[PDB]
């Protein structure tokens, strides 16, 4: 991001010996155009994976026993079955995330071998006036095809209509005369207005490929500082005239980036600057984290507290075998025949109890995130069947995240809103034309208490007869060539009404005088189509100005043809064209287009001028005016903005022929003008539209994505607190917080600005002037003056949303309100406690700053919904990347973790999803850690008696099949297929995600609870075969010799098993047909595996375990009893605290058995704009 | 310018969709006491059953660890710290045995030598099976190196050589792998070498009418299918000797006919399982057919295993069994006490539940709904 490291791209000059050190290659190297978000690198894969996977300190535990048992000879067996499972187990984990960036290399490539046209027939010198007509061009010379890898420094690009810039171009050429190209970076901003862009001047000359090859130049450039808005460069080159060198500075405009879609225009020939990471994207996107979950690292955590446990346990051990090695008189020094002895002791029973955390916990934690990213693939409601892409997971650790997501950052540009832009209402002569059936109003209707699905639905079907009966009107009124019903989206039926002259002849003259202005003063474009040819679109420079035209074409009042100086409208049917005199264009200061045409009558001169409401409103007549329509525009405009209308005004005025002259004699003394010309055509604007009569009013509704301001609704609900990182503006965003219900009617919009209009109060500079602003705001109505008192305190409350204000921070703003650590305290406590937080104007590396203060400051989860080439850095900086996928963004999706279809999505990949897989792992890792210690401690409970002199109670075969077969299927299974409420009662309820925000499902209490549990459970599983055993040590009911240590072990091993077993069955939250299935077919495994390995070969000193054991009622009695006993504390305390103090669960579930929730379908989905009333 | 030119729906299933049938449980005192009582019902009544067995079962157990010093050459009776009575007909039958010490002044062996004369008298029967087995107290057989102390070829039969016997894996025998006159030994490993000596009767000498004493066998009394491991030797007699402390029972080592058939030595496959705990009670004797009257009976045994070098101990154990092994009433007591305690939790849930219960499902229970 540094804005040094110059550079200089030269065309067909060679290179002076300065740069070339005499091998004819320059000493500074380009980056390759190839875009790679690959996790790991293809060449450093292995050891940057190797060392991921051994982060967990289990792993370390693993090597240092392989390690240790490897040089130690003489102390285990050969140790060629100890190091196979280590490796298979790291090998399992390379070969999974290989798979992952192998999916991500699909879509890279996918990306890279888009098409592109390169100067192909003279060579590249680079990597391995201005055209001297007097040389003959190269008939080789054309614009070759080629990909976007192949684009190196210096090669010509020509990008065709809709065609995407492969990387940053310097403007040389357009179809258009002055060259000026119109670029949309809806990827790179929020902008949804294409932006214009000119070219070179002294580059207009050249037209085609045979001019270019005879041009010799170069261009000086600073080095890539990933600025949008900022770039210096410097063309240079030598006449063909006269010797000499000219140079031009080069500034953004002529600037062409990565993401940017030539749109509107034919096509552009430019000359490459940056390529690959030198783009302006590149350096703002990021270096596509690891994405760890946030369970693994309290899993390690838990894996320190294992390890202390395994230690306490040892060092207990070696103490008594070496006190016991020093009493006299014991029965060794018979038969059998202190620093290293305590040692050697103490690192026997070190690998004796080598399991308390087996090899089996990363790899079954493992298959179960895999599983979950499976079954979210595989999901039906998540899947857009408009391009056919279902939610596919592109990172697999991060799938508890989603049950704990409390923060999530939106965008508004392909995320909240679609790209279209529809006419809903108007205002003519005071009177409000139009019907809309907002879901703003129905969240509104809603939050009233008055019915909304039927009542809806009613709406609508009103609303379907008017625009049947407006259509049926506009055809029989008149036949228009142009006129289509699908794209009328104007729907009211009195405007037609008023139209034909139902309301007088001054009302209908001015609803046409209107409808005419609306298709008068616009720079829209006419183009007939490539495959109808009657059907002539409008290329517009603006969605609301095609929309404006469009719904005017659509009333009779079509605009057709761009003559020399005049424009044809076809009214009803006839034909005119008028004559455009002047046009003063739409300026981003202006906020203002205005036309001045020549209407006959001397004639007569118009202007009319379309712009905001209030920037029109100054420009008005408050004396020669209605004084009645004034007061009904400005309420219906107040009105229409509590709806997300963006509505814009129009006013025209007459004026004579000596007015006019006095204008255009004044505009050709600014108009020709040197010294700031600027100025002169602004103060001659200003002072022709000094009066105006408004005589209409328009609103052009932005249409969300379907189900959001439900989805928003639910999401709220549930305490998932979001903001909205817009883009382009702050008018734009704030109507569309209205759209969806964010932004309420009585929520104060505390507005955080640098230069605005309460900064005089506090003029100074812009540091102090937003530090006064945010104390300001934190003292009266909320007061927290502070930043370690409340903050400290703020942050221990998980997330509770309240205040009913909103907050409205601009991008100089944003930028100057985190470059402080007591101004970033002061923020973000101000906004923790803001309701509807909004942004504007932020550039990627703002919001990604943003994100990253959200999370690391008052830790949480975040989640970064967006699409565009400019969400990447926020996407990535925020622990789950959910990028909106389509036919649009093509870069957030990949350097993202999941790719929903559209918004509607998130509130079932979080709500059901999420909170699924988050308390299916917050059960799992408990029991995982609970059935191991019921095992291991059974080989310790063993020590006390033998002294601890290192003895196994179990077969070598069952220490290897028992974290294996016996009882790891049903824990995957209760972590993979596991529910806690049907998505149903899940999107029903919402408010028991959270339980997923306080933290309240995978706390360290509950891991130790389990612990202590599993501790009392072996006491039981080994002491009651004992007690069978301590009379007299001959219960077979026969006599006839048990007591070998191996049938105890298999007396404690059916215990624990069985008591692992139906422990996990107790804890899981449904009982079906798989779960349950497999529960038995692990028991079955385990009493048909001792069956088969006793009674064979390769059993030399068991031999019998099954036929001995199994046999006898003894076996039976001690089973049973061992089982009831390792239930019973943990079954009677569910019962008591299901029953006592039963959680929200328990209460979800009874209401539900009860019959509550008993008529919605399977598939339920609340965010569905095609759902029935269920 | 030439350059002008020009079905993943996921499956909907059952399984796929993660809605398979199932059952969604909840613990309502509709079905929770009834759970609890009749789990409480069946452990008590089963508990019931185990008990009544158990206090049936007749047992005599009398240690002899000391005979060769506190008891004398005529019939003196035993210490009350030696012997226990346990019949149910006469539960305050104490009669305490007698026992007398016979010296053989042959055997060198001071430690442990002689044999042990004990009268003991049984009240009752013993119904058609009668278990005489050995108690070793305070033995530790349970250890690191002395319970991998064997060879498993050895035991096979097979004439494993001096590697396969010594350069084994994980289970071998290390220590007594070879002599010092370079002949593996037959039985090698610390089990077999140490394995108990003392000579026990074939049959139990009648006192009252001696014109029929009750008989044993020594046969019958390990698993028939452990016959199925230990295999005859194969061994060719010249490069096999007897472990160091077997050295008495083979003074001139193996020759033609004395190399013993581990097969049908049934108490030397009872000795290489060795013992779990620390007590260690092995079957040695065992009667099929006869019935044990009542009466006086006398067991001589052939002291020479020396037990009390370490203050450890050991005695015979005579008992006619159960369907649950040996009078243990462990099993009874757990499970009256689970049923016991099954029971009243029960009644604390009912009590909890009529006195201080809740709503069944209310909407303002919730932790919402609430504030
Ligand atoms: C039953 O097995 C017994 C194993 O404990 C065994 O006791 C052992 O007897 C041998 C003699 O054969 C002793 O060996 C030592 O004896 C001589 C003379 O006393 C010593 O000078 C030597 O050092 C030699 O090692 C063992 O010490 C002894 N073991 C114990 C623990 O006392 C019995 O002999 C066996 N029974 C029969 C009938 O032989
Ligand atoms: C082999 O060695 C045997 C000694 O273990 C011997 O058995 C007897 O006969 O040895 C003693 C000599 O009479 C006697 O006192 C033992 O009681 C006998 N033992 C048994 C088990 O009968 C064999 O006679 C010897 N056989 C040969 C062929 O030398
Ligand atoms: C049953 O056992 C008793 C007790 O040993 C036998 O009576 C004596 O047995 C010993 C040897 O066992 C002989 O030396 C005595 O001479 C026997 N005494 C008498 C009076 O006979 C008894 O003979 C055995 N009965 C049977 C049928 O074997
Ligand atoms: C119980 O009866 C069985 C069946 O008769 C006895 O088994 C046989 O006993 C005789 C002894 O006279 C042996 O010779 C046979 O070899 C035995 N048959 C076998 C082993 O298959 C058994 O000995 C009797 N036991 C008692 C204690 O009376
Ligand atoms: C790296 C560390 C964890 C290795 C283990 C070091 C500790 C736990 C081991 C190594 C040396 C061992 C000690 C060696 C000597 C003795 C003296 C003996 O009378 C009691 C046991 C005792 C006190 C041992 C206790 C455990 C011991 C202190
Ligand atoms: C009986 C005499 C001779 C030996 C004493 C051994 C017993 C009583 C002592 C020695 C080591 C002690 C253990 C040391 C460590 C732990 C692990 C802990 O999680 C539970 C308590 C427990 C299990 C202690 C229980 C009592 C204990 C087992
Ligand atoms: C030779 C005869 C005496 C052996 C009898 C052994 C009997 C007591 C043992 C062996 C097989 C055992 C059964 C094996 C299977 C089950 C199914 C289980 O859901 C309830 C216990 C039950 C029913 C066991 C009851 C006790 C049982 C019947
Ligand atoms: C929100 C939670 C932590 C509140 C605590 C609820 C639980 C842990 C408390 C409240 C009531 C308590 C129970 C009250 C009565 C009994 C019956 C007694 O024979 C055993 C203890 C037992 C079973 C107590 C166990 C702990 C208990 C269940
Ligand atoms: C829940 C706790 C407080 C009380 C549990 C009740 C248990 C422990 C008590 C109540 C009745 C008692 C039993 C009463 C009768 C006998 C018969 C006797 O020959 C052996 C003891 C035995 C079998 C007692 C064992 C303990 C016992 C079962
Ligand atoms: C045998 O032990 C008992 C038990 O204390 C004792 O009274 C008696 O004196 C001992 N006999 C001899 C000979 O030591
Ligand atoms: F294109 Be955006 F509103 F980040």
């Amino acid at each position: 991001n540094r804005s040094d490291e110059l550079r200089t791209v030269y065309y067909n000059l060679p290179l002076p010996e300065d740069m070339l050190d005499e091998d004819g290659l320059p000493l500074a190297v380009y980056p390759r155009n190839k875009i790679r978000t690959t996790k790991y690198t293809p060449l450093t894969f292995f050891p940057k994976n190797i060392l991921f996977q051994f982060h967990n300190f289990a792993n370390i535990y693993f090597l240092i026993l392989l390690i240790l048992g490897a040089f130690q000879i003489f102390g285990v067996t050969n140790p060629g079955f100890a190091s196979v499972p280590l490796i298979v187990i790291v090998i399992i984990t390379a070969i999974k995330d290989g798979i992952e960036d192998s999916r991500r290399t699909v879509l890279d490539l996918e990306v890279n071998n888009t098409r592109t046209h390169i100067l192909s027939g003279v060579k590249n010198e680079n990597v391995a006036n201005l055209v001297d007509r007097t040389l003959q061009p190269n008939p080789e010379c054309r614009f070759a095809k080629d990909y976007w890898k192949n684009v190196k420094v210096g090669d010509i690009v020509r990008v065709h209509n809709n065609d995407e810039i492969p990387a940053d171009m310097i403007l040389l050429s357009t179809s258009d005369v002055d060259g000026a190209c119109y670029v949309e970076t809806k990827n790179l901003d929020g902008e949804t207005n294409l932006k214009v862009r000119q070219s070179l001047k002294c580059s207009k000359i050249i037209k085609s490929s045979r001019d270019i090859t005879r041009t010799k130049f170069w261009v000086e450039s600073e080095g890539p500082h990933a600025n949008l808005y900022s770039y210096q460069g410097n063309f240079k080159w030598q006449d063909t005239q006269n010797g000499n060198i000219r140079n031009e500075p080069v500034n953004i405009n002529n600037l062409l980036l990565r993401g940017c879609t030539l749109r509107n225009t034919k096509w552009a020939m430019g000359m490459v600057i940056f390529t690959g990471d030198d783009t302006k994207i590149m350096i703002n996107a990021g270096v596509t984290p690891t994405k760890k979950s946030r369970i693994s690292r309290e899993l390690n955590f838990s894996v320190i507290l294992n390890f202390v446990l395994l230690f306490i346990l040892c060092f207990t051990a070696g103490i008594v075998n070496g006190v016991y090695y020093k009493q006299k008189p014991r029965s060794r020094d018979y038969f059998e025949f202190a620093s290293t002895n305590g040692f050697v002791s103490f690192w026997v029973a070190v690998i004796l109890y080598q399991s308390l955390v087996p090899i089996s916990l990363y790899i079954s934690v493992e298959i179960i995130k895999t599983a979950q990213a499976i079954f979210i693939y595989t999901d039906v409601l998540l899947y857009n069947a408009k391009l056919d892409y279902p939610c596919t997971p592109k990172s697999w650790n991060i799938s508890d995240d989603l049950g704990q997501i409390e923060y999530i950052f939106s965008d508004k540009t392909g995320t909240l809103t679609q790209n279209v832009m529809e006419f809903k209402k108007c205002t003519i002569n005071g009177v409000s034309y139009g019907r809309a059936y907002t879901e703003a109003l129905a969240g509104l209707r809603k939050r009233q208490g008055v019915d909304v699905e039927s009542e809806g639905r009613r709406e609508k079907e009103e609303i379907a007869k008017d625009r049947e009966t407006m259509i049926d009107e506009l055809r029989s009124m008149s036949d228009n060539t142009q006129f289509c019903p699908e794209d009328l989206t104007f729907v009211s039926k009195e405007i037609v009404e008023d139209l034909k002259g139902s309301s007088g002849d001054h009302q209908q003259k001015c609803c046409e005088h209107f409808l005419l202005a609306l298709a008068l003063c616009h720079s829209v474009l006419v183009e007939p189509n490539k495959d109808d040819p009657k059907k002539l679109d409008i290329k517009a420079q603006s969605p609301d100005e095609s929309a404006l035209v469009s719904t005017a074409r659509q009333l009779g009042y079509s605009f057709v043809g761009s003559s020399k100086s005049g424009l044809i409208v076809e009214i009803q049917g006839v034909q005119k064209e008028f004559q455009v005199l002047n046009v003063l264009e739409f300026n981003s200061s202006r906020k203002r287009m205005s036309c001045i045409i020549k209407i006959p009558g001397e004639p007569k001169a118009l202007l009319i001028c379309k712009g905001a409401d209030s920037v029109i409103y100054s420009r008005l007549d408050r004396t020669q005016n209605d004084a009645t329509l004034l007061e009904k525009t400005a309420l219906h405009l107040e009105e229409y903005a509590t709806e997300g209308l963006r509505t814009l005004c129009l006013a025209q005025r007459e004026l004579t022929w000596s007015e006019y002259e006095r204008w255009v004699k004044t505009y050709d003394v600014a108009a020709a003008s040197v010294t700031n010309r600027e100025e002169e055509l602004d103060k001659v604007t200003d002072v022709i539209e000094r009066e105006l009569i408004l005589l209409g009013g328009t609103a052009i509704e932005d249409r969300l994505q379907d189900g959001v301001p439900d989805s928003i609704a639910l999401l709220a609900e549930a305490g998932i607190k979001l903001w909205v990182l817009t883009g382009d503006k702050v008018e734009t965003a704030i109507n569309i917080g209205f759209s969806c219900n964010v932004l309420n009617n009585d929520m104060e919009l505390l507005v955080v600005k640098a230069s605005g209009e309460d900064v005089e109060e506090f003029g100074s500079d812009p540091i102090q002037v937003v530090n006064n602003l945010v104390t300001k705001y934190l003292r009266e109505k909320f007061g927290m003056s502070g930043s370690e008192e409340e903050l400290k305190e703020a942050k221990r409350e998980h997330g509770l949303p309240q205040g009913n204000f909103a907050v409205i921070i601009d991008g100089d703003a944003l930028k100057v309100a985190l470059n402080g650590e007591e101004m970033r305290r002061k923020f973000l406590l101000l906004c923790k406690n803001c309701k509807a937080v909004l942004c504007c104007r932020v550039s990627p590396a703002q919001k990604a700053a943003v994100v990253k203060l959200v999370k690391k400051t008052l830790d949480v989860m975040t989640l970064a919904i967006g699409d565009g080439s400019n969400d990447v850095a926020m996407i990535q900086s925020a622990d789950v990347g959910v990028g909106i996928a389509g036919e649009e963004g093509r870069q957030a999706v990949m350097c993202s973790d999941y790719a929903i279809g559209q918004f509607r999505y998130v509130t079932r990949l979080v709500l059901v999803h999420g909170k699924w897989c988050y308390k299916r792992l917050a059960e799992m890792i408990p029991q995982f850690f609970y059935k191991n210690v019921i095992f291991t401690l059974s080989l310790f409970w063993y020590g006390i008696y033998n002294n601890f002199d290192g003895s196994y109670l179990f077969e070598y075969t069952y220490l290897t099949f028992y974290n294996l077969a016996f009882t790891s299927v049903p824990v995957i299974l209760l972590a993979v297929l596991d529910q806690d409420v049907s998505d149903t009662v899940s999107m029903l309820v919402p408010q028991l995600y959270r339980v997923g925000i306080l933290r309240k499902e995978w706390n360290q209490t509950k891991f130790l609870w389990y612990m202590l549990d599993g501790v009392y459970q072996s006491v039981i599983c080994f002491f009651f075969p004992y007690l069978a055993y301590h009379k007299n040590m001959v219960v077979t009911e026969n006599g006839l010799g048990l007591d070998h240590r191996y049938f105890v072990g298999v007396f404690v091993t059916a215990i624990a098993v069985t008591s692992c077993n139906f422990y996990v069955f107790m804890e899981q939250y449904r009982w079906d047909w798989f779960c349950g299935l497999f529960i038995c077919l692990s028991l079955a495994v385990f009493y048909g595996w001792t069956g088969i390995w006793t009674s064979s070969s390769s059993s030399n000193e068991f031999y019998k375990g099954a036929a001995r054991v199994f046999a006898q009622p003894a076996y039976w009695a001690v089973l049973f009893v061992g089982v009831l006993f390792c239930l019973l504390p943990r079954f009677t305390i569910d019962c008591i605290r299901k029953i006592f103090y039963p959680k929200d669960i328990e209460i979800v579930r009874e209401m539900w058995l009860r019959g509550d929730f008993d008529l919605y379908p399977q598939g339920y989905d609340p965010t569905d704009p095609s759902r029935p009333r269920i | 310018e030439e350059d002008e030119v020009k079905n993943r729906r996921p499956k909907e299933d059952a399984f796929t969709q993660q809605r398979l049938a199932a059952i969604n449980p909840v613990l309502t005192p509709r079905t929770v006491l009834p759970l609890y009582l009749l789990i409480a019902v069946v452990f008590v009544i089963v508990g019931g059953c185990i008990l009544a067995q158990n206090s049936k079962v007749d047992e005599v157990t009398i240690y002899y660890q000391d005979c060769m010093t506190n008891a004398t050459s005529s019939w003196s009776d035993i210490p009350s710290e030696h012997w226990q009575f346990v019949f149910h007909k006469y539960k305050t039958y104490n009669t305490a045995p007698q026992w007398r010490f016979v010296d053989d002044e042959s055997d060198d062996f001071t430690k442990q030598r002689g044999t042990c004369q004990i009268r003991f008298t049984t009240p009752s029967d013993m119904k058609n099976n009668v278990y005489l087995n050995y108690v070793l107290e305070k033995f530790a057989a349970n250890h690191r190196r002395y319970v991998l102390s064997f060879s498993e070829d050895q035991i096979r039969g097979e004439d494993a050589s001096y590697e396969t016997v010594h350069d084994a894996t994980g289970i071998n025998c290390k220590p007594l792998s070879k002599n010092a006159d370079g002949k593996i030994y037959y039985p090698c490993g610390l089990i077999a070498n140490s394995m108990f000596n003392d000579t026990f009767p074939l049959q139990l000498t009648n006192v009252g009418d001696t014109s029929n004493n009750y008989s044993l066998t020594n046969k019958g009394i390990n698993w028939e299918s452990d016959k199925k491991r230990y295999k005859k030797t194969k061994y060719n007699y010249t490069q096999i000797a007897p472990p160091p402390y077997w050295e008495k029972m083979y003074p001139d080592g193996y020759n033609e006919t004395n190399i013993p058939d581990i097969q049908d030595w049934e108490e030397f496959q009872n000795w290489m399982r060795p013992g779990a705990f620390d007590k260690i009670t092995k079957l040695i004797r065992i009667n099929k057919n006869d019935t044990l009257p009542a009466g006086e009976y006398q067991l001589d045994i052939g002291l020479h295993w020396p037990v009390l070098e370490f203050n450890g101990k050991k005695g015979i154990y005579l008992t006619h069994g159960s369907h649950l092994g040996g009078r243990n009433p462990f099993l009874g007591i757990v499970y009256l006490i689970g049923g016991c305690i099954c029971a009243a939790m029960a009644l604390i849930l009912l009590t909890f539940w009529l006195f201080g219960g809740r709503k069944i499902a209310d909407a303002s229970s919730l932790s919402w709904n609430m504030k």
